[PDB]
């Protein structure tokens, strides 16, 4: 869940690439 | 890269930036 | 034209009506 | 895509709503 | 469209958005 | 009152249209 | 040149020095 | 009107200022 | 000019736009 | 400070061009 | 081209990627 | 600068990342 990692959770670029395509 | 709270159309954005031309999906639903 | 300027702003406007559907941004 | 048509010409919330999920 | 608090320039930008070409009026004060 | 209706409220798309010209 | 795209950094930036004023937008 | 003065050279704030309410 | 808390990246920008061609800094850290 | 002086506190326009160069 | 748009995202884009850091901005 | 460079061409993360502190 993207919400519930990075809006009400902190994440890191490394994060933020597994949404990426 | 920022330590923050990332959300709504800010979450969307560092999205826009990070993955560069792979686009990406956003799924916000539970 | 200017591809990288109109894609942020498009993908703000899909994040306000497409809301809880959520989309896929692909720029092919 | 929604690049090549709401790029160059403007497209609405109904054209915009063809691209959601 | 999004189920959401919108505030500040977030509201605007959404004005913006959804009045088109007719544009729109923004009158915050109480 | 939009901030009334929006920022502390929610409200739908036919409320945001009240605010259009 | 390119209205849609400018408009919406206008609209912002009126939004930050007309503050409790507010502002109307009409493109016109 | 302010599209097409401050979307060809750029407006200040005080420029900005007189589309202000 | 707006009377408000500005933070993340609206504080960026309410920077660009009152700097002007002079520009800025941003030094956020404690 | 400029977190400081703007986002958990308030400042004008004065204050945010202490910030300009 | 359109340096005061582009000038808008492109702070934006340094704000995430220098986070603590912070940066300067100079369109020289 | 950044403007000449990032503004013609896009610029990624790391090219991005020359500019900060
Ligand atoms: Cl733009
Ligand atoms: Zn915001
Ligand atoms: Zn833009």
């Amino acid at each position: 869940g993207i919400v519930e990692q990075c809006c009400t959770s902190i994440c890191s670029l490394y994060q933020l690439e597994n949404y990426c395509n | 890269f920022v330590n923050q709270y990332l959300c709504g159309s800010h979450l969307v954005e560092a999205l826009y930036l990070v993955c560069g031309e792979r686009g990406f999906f956003y799924t916000p639903k539970t």
